[PDB]
RNA sequence: GUCUACGGCCAUACCUAGGCGAAAACACCAGUUCCCGUCCGAUCACUGCAGUUAAGCGUCUGAGGGCCUCGUUAGUACUAUGGUUGGAGACAACAUGGGAAUCCGGGGUGCUGUAGGCU
RNA sequence: GAACAGAAAUCUCGAGUAGAAUAAAAGGGUAAAAGUCCCCUUGAUUUUGAUUUUCAGUGUGAAUACAAACCAUGAAAGUGUG
RNA sequence: AUUUCCUCAACCUAUUCUCAAACUUUAAAUAUGUAAGACGCCCUUGUCGCUUAAUUGGACGUGGGCCAUCGAAUGAGAGUU
RNA sequence: UGAAAGUGAAUGCAGGUGGGAACGCCCUUGUGGCGUGCACCAUCGACCGACCCGGAAUGGAAGGGUUUGAGU
């Protein structure tokens, strides 16, 4: 009972969304993408051809080969007790850049803006991130916000 | 100064249900009356229980519009004796009928080829339709300026001198 | 009776020597690029390398 | 009977063996560490002559 | 336990439902009359099958006809048997109801003056279901949603147009003149 | 034309709802190679009004499309046409200025002249031996039906004539044979020089002379004779060739914005709305 | 600001009904000799500007149908972890965490890039 | 609405988000198309390497993106190794 | 009676009872992919037979400035035959 | 190396790039820079044989290649 295709259990991994069928956005066509960029893998079910594998769906890879219409996204497959390097060749419109890789960036370029400006005004620069720190300490107030008792309800019917 | 209903095409038909010598002489006597090759129109299926020829002729149409197709148009309410019956007109304006015997018309006959009827549709539309039609930047058109039944019988009540029936 | 499929050991041995990753090269095999690409950085390559001898060379 | 993801963390809590206690800073990472081992461990905050 | 088994193109052998008809009383009753409602409601999640629907339907039926007459009782079987528990043939064998908890087993809209006879027939009927069942009075209007005091509020204004058991209620939405039409009594609050 | 029917219906792009834009002929006419990178590819967009031809040189990008080169055929009486602006002659010649224009901006007007005198011969702009290559264009035809002598090659004719590298074989051009796969270079010079308005006008006065009268009321109010024509597109031609520049108008917008404002509308505030809703209910004799 | 051409997002843009649109543009519109295609210059073609804002188009108005967004529903349903918890069981409660859908109500009814025309 | 007599066979005008079709089961996809019609063709061609699925990352089968030639089609961008 | 009734069936409209492992506009919890700068960031310049209308771009490089939170927490020597 | 007839391994410092042991030179204590760089791995090439080419009686000298070998 149990078949080995290659888009077996894709009904709803390939499915278009809702309201979201017929024409394909042309600026995925206009998209620039390079060797050693971030992208994710997401399998368009209007482009049959170009089509990676169910198991890349919605991971994530680095592109080592551009060709005309398609990229070399690289991808790192669990077999058992090692990873396996796996280069697929998918067409760009099942390939979008990682949102990711523009905040990393940004924080770069704020990280190195920041180190510069400090390293001008000769104090501290604090580029490291750190976790959510403890809350410190307030003075909640309570003129014209009286704290109000509250009770228990007693069980009643609802129907 | 621009809502004048005016004729757009004009069909024309044969009632025959036969193809054959007939169809061919029905062929032969609509484009003798419209001056134009014909087009015989086809079945899209067969029926076991009557038996008509799948993908093959078994009608004759033409469209006429212009000058000449109203000229004919004069020429079927000549017959017809401009008497018609609201019926005959649809809710779209379209208004169509049909006359046995198509000797009625200007034409001389025999009856070595055949007799065929000869049933007459004519299409009401206002300038400005070509919206709906262009192949770019089509669209609809307004529902104030399309054609309605009342439309269509106040113009055809208004010049030919002809009346409706009182249904 | 045969056919006793069962994957209850599999990953505590996978886990056992842990899941392995490749050992990372800066440098990969043009094998995989395109063949119009590798043959124009075989040449680019190799100019390279002459300008970088005459600039050592003479200076 | 320690599922393998609250022994991995116990083990980067340095918590390996029973009646272990260690000094931990208290953050985001932390304390959702401490959320998932909460059944085999118990926290609270010390005192200077703790 | 099992997963649900509704019928399908898949498996178009379901047996029919012992139980045909679901509602008893005045089917086409009205907004004033009926005013009071009791609910028979599972407490827990059964198996109840068609055929216990069936015994129970007959004696609520009888019993309310001979006490109370045709004209004081709408009892409706809310539970609609659609899974099916197979039994070996000497493949499905019959149909259940699958119900929760808090889900309305039976429901019955009366008067004010027979409410203990409501509440005495759905008590004799807890003996044909399987499980453990509790009976509510219920704080709506009959069989519509709003309670009491919004119901009385609701007719007092004018908001209500009774059509045949059910009503159409007054909303905000919609065009002012299929409603200004409909409700002479409607009394728009400018504000 | 239920609710659950407009809950799922999916409406179309906004150009196609409106009939302007062919996305599948778009989708392969702008679509670089990615090894090419961010390399442009330039499109001859060709669009005919009922009075004028518009041609532009669009690049597409993801937030839009960016125009290189405009002309418009109302600028050709700039140049000496003033008679004719939506014809297969007028396409030749925006073809032709949008080809100048878009040369001159890229740098290349000096090394691609294209063609002095059109001589209605098919010859595709080749590159030199050692040098830059021509500008590359390709056509946009929109949704206009690529028929033999259409006015959307004429433009094309016309840039490729100018110097812009316009892929094309010679089979939509006027006077195509569709028997021996051959070009007749007089009918095709006969639809470059405008000969075949000028045999229209000279049928027109042979017989119909209301009808020309009708009909041609433009050139006949200037007085132009069918002669003429030739001798005016050619001129045109060579104009255009010295000064292809555009001259930017400099009206006023401001008071172009200023009345423009003083027709356009405004929605009602909320306040006012209830104000409305209120007098409607006290209107309707029911509250 | 309005219009045209090419677009991006692809209904806060669709569908319906009713009020307005100065200039330009667009469109409707007048013809079949030429290129071209049809039973039919209806569509596709070419050549035009006599006539019209009436259709398209733009905008405004619906206690409009939809669509978008925010709150109620509701920390409710559900769910990860735990007990030598209750219950015969079905299930339920509690403890440390995560957290909907739908309904209803309020608001809204396209924004924007390039190139050019407009009392 | 048009004949005739039920036959919506057939012919028109409007509504029509696909409720049709797409060779054979089902799922997914497709509306100026991937459906229907028309025209031309044999990319259902030769060769090499790379990659995906089943996998031990062996074989077979199937498939993907390229490269070197010769071509088809289109005005062209391009699309074609069933 | 090609004029009508009400049980007969049928279509549509707006409420109304109850479901779907091989229904779904939505849609969790748990689980899951990727990244957390020195092989790093900014300017000068060289190669090419690839690519672009074009030193145009892609890739590989070269020489100089930022090496003091080397850019979340915690822990731990690791990898290959 | 090829089935075989046969042919038969240096453009260079026996090549370039990255990591890299040991050593030497400085900065000042650094998880510091500079210079070469054994072994090993990854990679770009070069040479020999086979195959596929063009290929200017017999010979395949020069030019090549998306390739192939348990080679230098």
């Amino acid at each position: 009972p149990h078949s080995y295709g290659i888009r077996a259990r894709t009904r709803y991994t390939f499915q278009r969304g809702f309201r979201e069928h017929g024409q394909i956005r042309l600026s995925t066509y206009l998209k620039t993408y390079k060797v050693g960029d971030i992208v994710d893998i997401k399998v368009n079910g209007a482009v049959q051809k170009g089509m990676p594998h169910k198991y890349y769906h919605g991971k994530t890879g680095v592109v080592y080969n551009v060709t005309q219409s398609s990229v070399g996204v690289l991808i790192y497959k669990v077999v058992g007790n090692r990873y396996m390097e796996k280069r697929v060749n998918v067409r760009i419109e099942h390939v979008k850049h990682s949102k990711c890789r523009q905040d990393f960036l940004d924080r770069v370029k704020a990280n190195e803006a920041k180190r510069k400006e400090a390293k001008a005004q000769g104090k501290t620069v604090q580029l490291r991130r750190q976790p959510a720190p403890p809350a410190t300490a307030h003075f909640v107030s309570t003129e014209n916000n009286e704290p109000v008792t509250l009770h228990p309800v007693a069980y009643d019917t609802t129907i | 100064p621009m809502k004048e209903l005016r004729i757009s095409k004009l069909v024309l038909n044969i009632s025959l249900g036969e193809s054959g010598d007939r169809l061919t002489r029905a062929a032969k006597v609509l484009e003798q009356l419209s001056g134009q090759t014909p087009v015989f129109s086809k079945a899209r299926y067969t029926i076991r229980r009557f038996g008509i020829r799948r993908n093959e002729k078994i009608a004759c149409h033409v469209t006429v519009r212009g000058p000449k197709a109203e000229e004919i148009l004069e020429r079927g309410l000549k017959v017809k004796e401009y008497e018609l019956k609201k019926r005959n007109f649809s809710a779209t304006g379209n208004f169509g009928f049909g006359i046995q015997e198509h000797i009625d018309l200007g034409i001389k006959y025999d009856p070595s080829i055949g007799i065929y009827g000869m049933d007459f549709y004519v299409v009401m539309d206002r300038p400005g339709m070509r919206v709906a039609r262009r192949k770019a930047q089509r669209g609809r058109v307004g529902y104030t300026h399309k054609i309605n039944a009342e439309d269509t019988i106040n113009w055809f009540k208004q010049k030919y001198d002809a009346v409706v029936l009182g249904k | 009776k045969s056919k006793n499929h069962t994957n209850h050991n599999q990953n505590k041995k996978a886990h056992r020597n842990g899941i392995k990753r490749p050992q990372k090269h800066r440098y990969d095999s043009l094998k995989y690029r395109d063949a119009k690409f590798r043959r124009n950085q075989k040449f680019a390559n190799r100019g390279t390398v002459e300008a970088i001898r005459q600039a050592k060379a003479s200076a | 009977n320690i599922p393998p993801k609250a022994r991995k963390i116990m083990q980067l809590l340095r918590l390996i063996q029973i009646n272990n206690g260690v000094f931990v800073k208290f953050n985001k990472a932390t304390k959702e560490m401490l959320q998932v081992v909460e059944p085999y461990v118990t926290y609270g905050i010390p005192n200077l002559k703790t | 336990k099992n997963k649900p088994y509704p019928k399908s193109r898949y498996n178009r052998a379901v047996p029919d439902s012992k139980i045909r008809i679901f509602d008893l009383g005045r089917k086409r009753a009205g907004v004033d009359e009926f005013p009071l409602c009791i609910h028979l409601v599972s407490n827990e999640y059964e198996q109840i099958t068609s055929e216990a629907l069936e015994a129970a339907r007959i004696c609520a039926n009888k019993y309310l006809v001979k006490i109370g007459g045709k004209d004081s009782f709408h009892l409706r079987v809310r539970a609609h048997p659609f899974h099916v528990v197979r039994i070996n043939k000497m493949k499905p064998n019959g149909l259940v109801a699958r119900v929760n908890i808090g889900q309305i087993l039976m429901s019955v809209r009366t008067k004010d003056s027979s409410r203990a006879t409501a509440i005495e027939a759905l008590r004799r009927c807890q003996y044909k279901f399987p499980g453990q069942q509790r009976i509510i009075v219920s704080k709506k209007w009959g069989f519509s949603q709003y309670a009491r005091d919004e119901y009385i509020e609701k007719r007092s204004r004018g908001e209500i147009i009774p059509d045949g058991c059910y009503a159409k209620f007054l909303n905000k939405r919609g065009s002012l003149q299929e409603k200004l039409d409909l409700f002479p009594e409607a009394s728009f609050n400018l504000a | 034309k239920s609710s659950p029917y407009f809950s799922r219906y999916q409406t179309k792009y906004r150009r196609r709802r409106e009939g302007k834009t062919d996305y599948y002929a778009r989708k392969r006419l702008i679509a670089q190679a990615k090894n090419k990178y961010n390399a442009p590819k330039y499109r001859l967009v060709v669009r005919f009004s009922n009075r004028f031809v518009t041609c532009q040189i669009v690049s597409s990008r993801v937030n839009g499309d960016y125009v290189l080169a405009h002309a418009h055929s109302s600028e050709l009486p700039r140049y000496g046409i003033k008679w004719g602006l939506a014809n297969w002659t007028a396409a030749y010649a925006t073809g032709l200025l949008v080809a100048r224009r878009a040369l001159a901006k890229v740098g290349l007007a000096d090394k691609y002249e294209g063609v002095t005198e059109p001589e209605g011969e098919f010859e595709l702009t080749e590159a030199i031996e050692d040098g830059p290559r021509p500008f590359k264009v390709f056509l946009d035809v929109g949704l206009k039906r690529t028929s033999t002598g259409s006015r959307v090659f004429g433009a094309m004719k016309g840039a490729s004539d100018g110097g812009l590298f316009i892929p094309h074989s010679p089979n939509r051009f006027p006077g195509f044979d569709i028997e021996t796969e051959e070009l007749d270079d007089e009918t095709l010079r006969k639809y470059i020089y405008g000969g075949h308005v000028a045999e229209y006008m000279e049928m027109l006065i042979d017989d119909d002379e209301e009808r020309y009268q009708k009909q041609f009321s433009g050139l006949i109010a200037d007085g132009i004779e069918s002669d003429q024509l030739e001798d005016i597109y050619a001129e045109a031609y060579a104009k255009i060739r010295e000064d292809p520049s555009f001259q930017k108008s400099g009206k006023d917008a401001a008071a172009f914005k200023a009345e423009s404002l003083k027709y356009t509308q405004r929605k009602l505030t909320a306040e006012e709305r209830k104000e409305r809703f209120n007098a409607k209910v006290i209107e309707a004799g029911r509250a």
